[PDB]
């Protein structure tokens, strides 16, 4: 029940669920995988490319597979810009902000560079 | 490992 | 609401500034505990006290003493990606169910540190 | 991104 233990099984389950027997991602597979894990942030870009664009950004992707440091790099990528726009908006100053997610909440503030 | 850049 | 990536996500931006504190980075010693409190039995198990030390030395951007939260991302990257490949070698043939919040303690418990 | 390697 550490925090951190769940939340790696939450990052390798959710990996193989949508890459299943074959054991990677296509880019259909990580546009499902992002519609649902995501929620609203592809349709935030105002991109229809942009699930392409961000494949071509991804680390040890070259054959339109996405394997799972790939996919690991996504997440990096995602989460460390979540982390950069907390520290500067939300975390020092000061907080009232009352939703229930505060990733999702940041999540709809990004956009690739 | 690369990691995509995103901004805001 | 939050999906179940998007929890995950939160988890540890918010398990890093909980051991981070206002400072914004990890000390060695804040490393140190923040991994036996959230990878219960990882270092111990491992045969090596300076394994804290270690690993501080081989974490991207990390070079006076400090841990940022890039840093302490590489050191998640480390560890999943390496419990990932126990999973895909010696588990995932094996069973099409799986303990949450029992696997990757199951794992870690598995590997050493390079 | 530099990346820890553990091992088996």
């Amino acid at each position: 029940p550490s925090q951190m233990e769940h939340a790696m099984e939450t990052m390798m389950f959710t990996f193989h669920k949508f890459a299943g027997d074959k054991g990677y991602l296509t880019k259909e597979d990580l546009r499902v995988l992002m519609e649902k894990e995501f929620p609203g942030f592809l349709e935030n870009q105002k991109d229809p490319l942009a699930v392409d664009k961000i494949m071509k950004d991804l680390d040890q992707c070259r054959d339109g597979k996405v394997g799972f440091q790939s996919f690991f790099s996504l997440i990096a990528g995602l989460t460390i810009a979540c982390n950069d726009y907390f520290v500067v908006h939300m975390k020092q100053e000061n907080l009232y902000f009352q939703g229930d997610s505060t990733v999702h909440e940041i999540l709809s503030k990004l956009s690739l560079e | 490992m690369k990691i995509p850049k995103f901004t805001f």
